[PDB]
């Protein structure tokens, strides 16, 4: 029987079937809602909009953000960004298919508890499971333990994982991510004398960013082969069929990335948060933390991060130790495919939570049986 | 199963409503309170300034009041909308999941107290015809100092 | 009604535990967690280290354990004690009434993690034979400061 | 049915039979445990000591402090405190007798539910209530609506109260009161080379303070009073059948209300913190406020309090404002007389929550039934 996997990102929703070798559907994870200010009290709530509809109508609908920071913060926003997952992505009957759900890092129980009750009593599914996202990252490079660098649009964070539990303690969080190398991108191309700035031009800048952007594994020396030389100068075709030629911007954009004073941020670089996150685990196993360093979702594309994060863990830890970066081509999708992997086994039938045993126990089921 | 809105004595017994929209208390005064209990999915509306409001064990939820003197206390209950109109000094969510804090341009002021609740969003009207959405932290982190225990709040920020 | 300690797969199954104030898990290893679940009124030692220990729906529930190498997750309890003899990193209050956490002189680093809880009390022990007492904080106060909601810890000293 | 009014205080616990002129027992809110280290988890919970017999066995015991600042903090130390107030103070049967109990401002709603669930599930009361301290203290003056200034043990609290109802944003906590005036009067006694260091000594420290501590109406008036002659000194009998003569110790001990600097406090003053509570109030309330402000608990007792009072409050508040500070001779114990009133009334046998009541609802009943 067909079981939905759905991974609730900070930017985008990945949504298909348990077995496929990617999500079958890819959205932003936005509500937009028409704009009210009068007496806020829903009688029997109109209209509403998701995904690329809700973002294209950005200027005349409020929109709402609920997983901006990967902890969904609204539930009736969430139920519309479900409903659209189901009905009008992926266009199945929740109540038909087995669902399994992605689950932020630091996740309050009460927040996996209400997803629970929104899957069983709002969309009347056969059963459900609540994973968090760095372990089925984890799960998917075959490893259950390692340090997780999850890297996607709104938030970044650093998840050391022993035996497929996380060490809460020593997670990471960095309020930088996708969305702020796009931005960042569009700031220093305006150098360069080109203007994006409408919410189309955007979709330009994150296109210039995925296509032509690359981790220097040495800044300095980089950005003195830029100035010498325009060797490192690309061009790039705009939808209208001129070109630009785009130089350093190539490079410096997610140099943000282990450099965040690039944006204004206080915030050390994501090679510090991963070194730290590892000093905060204990000694006993630091070594499988050091050899086993996964990287996932779309930050972490950039050609050139893990030969970086290599030379950087070097330098911070003992001569002694060995690091080894793991960074797998599927790493875009990978909190996903993991899920796909994990509602596929045969010997997973047993870990689903049955509307029969919702029925008995309740929201509080959760913490039992997704442990 | 029963259900009745009354003045008794000098507090508005708002007990057992059951899908009613269109609930106004229309006739106030600054010495009256309001207690709220066991309203599943109802709208109520408090006109005037009055003394403070009570939410007890109620589903669904909706409060829009003018003005309070003293507080408006969310308790036990779930999915709640709660709106000020004019001004409140506190308000505070207590025991419940799910609770809309809508504020006015002049309860910028306002204290958000919350204590064993989740879901909050504190909503901060603009002047482009919408509110922007802001949570409120629900986990917290407590440490030793070597002193005293150091608690800080686990942002969303 | 059932009543089971056993260690499944990876994990100790203590289910179902009624009145019973000597239980050891004696054989342990890293890789191992513990799963305390309906217990009420039990005394449970895990003795060496292990992975994460968490306690469900249990009523007058005393955990002691050694070491701990991720966290120990106390979860819609009621009235336990939870204490390191060893290291521990986190401590996680949860949904949970009247939660006891003695420290030790080592785990004086450990972060207490609490949400939707109540009676909270860190024990840091002396060297005068017991232990002092120090209340978590279980009630706060946010702010809009007109760019963000600014949350403060509303102390008890 | 003789009723029993309980005010649990931050220094002393207050008890007797609703009715009553005044508290038939007064103790120590200090529970007495032997010193345990080991393996700290409860199989039968062995011997314990409450009050003045707890107090004297300091050095060989584990003192706990549950009311420290108001608020209740351990329920196994409290329900020893009300036990032993029962059977070994009041020397009844709590099963028999209908229970109020006052509350600390700032009261968490669990913390009322709990006091509650006590009181008749493990007390096995016939109906119980709880109502806030200095709402009682008003109710005491005849008024309902008020600024209290209560000044404990432990802690001093500013509540304004609107008909009954405090208004909780303008409560203002100050953790100096009575505890502290002793403790200062024993350091700046070490000054004229008296040593007040025992826990008998800090006895009579406590009653010198009672006895011969004033506060000034201008205080350094009386400084230079007290440094050009003798007449503000005094004299005072020692057990032992010694006199010591005490100088201006008499009127700088309570002036930490005023000015908490003398202990190193960053805190403002009590006559400060009055004003900045009803400056915190509404517009539409403030004249009642300014015109009934009530004086309550021991730390108030002090002569001349009062008269500062007005003349502090009449320098902060505008020249055309009436202030009416009101200091009831009662004051000490006007929280339990409050109480002592209301459950007396013919008119309050229908506010109480009977135990029929409880076994429906649980201890949420407290909200509705004690609003
Ligand atoms: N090839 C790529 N190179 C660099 N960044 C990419 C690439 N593909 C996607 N991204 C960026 O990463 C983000 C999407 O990452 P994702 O892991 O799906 O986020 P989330 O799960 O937080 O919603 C977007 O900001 C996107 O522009
Ligand atoms: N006559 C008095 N003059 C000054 N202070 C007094 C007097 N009587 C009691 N106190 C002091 O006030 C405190 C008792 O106040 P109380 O209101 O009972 O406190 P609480 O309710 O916080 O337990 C003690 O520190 C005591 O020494
Ligand atoms: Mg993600
Ligand atoms: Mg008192």
């Amino acid at each position: 029987t067909t079981a939905l996997v759905c991974d609730n990102g900070s930017g985008l929703v990945k949504a298909g079937f348990a077995g496929d070798d990617a999500p079958r559907a890819v959205f932003p994870s936005i509500v937009g809602r028409p704009r009210h200010q009068g007496v806020m009290v829903g009688m029997g709530q109109k209209d509403s909009y998701v995904g690329d509809e809700a973002q294209s109508k950005r200027g005349i609908l409020t929109l709402k953000y609920p997983i901006e920071h990967g902890i969904i913060t609204n539930w009736d926003d969430m139920e519309k960004i479900w409903h659209h997952t189901f009905y009008n992505e992926l266009r199945v009957a929740p109540e038909e298919h087995p669902t399994l759900l992605t689950e932020a890092p630091l996740n309050p129980k009460a927040n996996r508890e209400k997803m629970t009750q929104i899957m069983f009593e709002t969309f009347n599914v056969p059963a459900m499971y609540v994973a968090i996202q760095a372990v089925l990252s984890l799960y998917a490079s075959g490893r259950t333990t390692g340090i997780v660098l999850d890297s996607g649009d709104g938030v970044t964070h650093n998840v050391p994982i022993y035996e497929g539990y996380a060490l809460p303690h020593a997670i990471m969080r960095l309020d930088l991510a996708g969305r702020d190398l796009t931005d960042y991108l569009m700031k220093i191309l305006t150098e360069r004398g080109y203007s994006f700035v409408t919410t189309a031009e955007r979709e330009i800048v994150r296109d210039i960013k995925e296509k032509l952007c690359y981790v220097a594994l040495d800044f300095e020396n980089e950005m003195a082969t830029a100035a010498s030389s325009s060797s490192l100068e690309k061009s790039y075709e705009l939808p209208d069929g001129q070109v630009i030629t785009i130089g350093n911007e190539r490079f410096r954009c997610p140099e943000t990335l282990f450099q965040p004073s690039f944006i204004g941020m206080e915030s050390a670089g994501i090679h510090e948060t991963t070194y730290n996150s590892i000093m905060k685990c204990d000694i006993d196993i630091r070594k499988d933390l050091y050899a086993n360093n996964v990287m996932s979702g779309g930050t972490t594309m950039y050609p050139g991060i893990a030969d970086r994060m290599q030379k950087e863990i070097t330098a911070l830890a003992p001569s002694t130790m060995k690091i080894k970066i793991i960074a797998p081509p599927e790493r875009k999708y990978s909190v996903w495919i993991g899920g796909s992997i994990l509602a596929s086994l045969s010997t997973f039938q047993q870990m689903w939570i049955t509307k029969q045993e919702y029925d008995e126990a309740g929201p509080s089921i959760v913490h039992r049986k997704c442990f | 199963e029963p259900a009745l809105l009354e003045l008794e004595g000098k507090k508005w017994r708002v007990e057992n409503q059951e899908n009613v929209s269109n609930l106004v208390i229309d006739d106030t005064e600054l010495k009256q309170v309001a207690y709220i209990y066991k309203c599943v999915n109802t709208t109520l509306q408090i006109k005037g300034k009055i003394n403070s409001i009570t939410v007890d064990n109620c589903k669904k939820l909706g409060l829009v009041f003018d003005d309070v003197v003293g507080i408006v206390e969310i308790i036990n209950s779930r999915d709640v909308k709660v709106q000020v109109m004019g001004k409140v000094p506190t308000i505070s969510i207590n025991k419940t999941d799910g609770c809309h804090a809508y504020l006015s341009k002049n309860s910028l002021d306002c204290e958000i107290v919350s204590a064993k609740s989740s879901e909050m969003n504190v909503l901060i009207p603009t002047e482009g015809g919408d509110f922007n959405e802001f949570p409120v932290p629900e986990q917290f982190k407590t440490l030793w100092n070597g002193q005293k225990l150091v608690t800080t709040v686990t942002e969303i920020a």
